[PDB]
């Protein structure tokens, strides 16, 4: 699986570590 | 030309807001200004 | 001999993951329509109207 005009992209509260964790 | 300080800047007419850093990427010589994918300015050969 | 099979049908998964790259098809396919769309709306302001 594969700058900025007033635009933001909030990260996930879950990191990846986080959801592999899971 | 003032660097890693959030400053309008005039490069040949460029007109743009943002602040400046050395860049790694390489210019053509007739090259002036670099785009985005979307269309929007982010690199800037400096005339002088 | 169910071991073998499972052990056998894991790797078999893992190949043809490897290999098949349109595999992982509804996760590519929401991220592409994502960014599509976000460089649809940034493009959208050299727009003259
Ligand atoms: C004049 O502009 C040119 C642009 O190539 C630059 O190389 C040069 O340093 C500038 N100044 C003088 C005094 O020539």
């Amino acid at each position: 699986v594969t700058k900025f005009n007033g635009l933001t992209v909030l990260p996930p509260l879950l990191t990846d570590e986080m959801i592999a964790q899971y | 030309l003032v660097k890693n300080k959030c400053v309008n800047f005039n490069f040949n007419g460029l007109t743009g807001t943002g602040v400046l850093t050395e860049s790694n990427k390489k210019f053509l010589p007739f090259q002036q200004f670099g785009r985005d994918i979307a269309d929007t300015t982010d690199a800037v050969r400096d005339p002088q | 001999l169910i071991a073998n099979q499972f052990n056998s049908a894991i790797g078999k998964i893992q190949d043809s993951l490897s290999s098949t790259p349109s595999a992982l098809g509804k996760l590519q396919d929401v991220v592409n329509q994502n960014a599509q769309a976000l460089n649809t709306l940034v493009k959208q302001l050299s727009s003259n109207f």
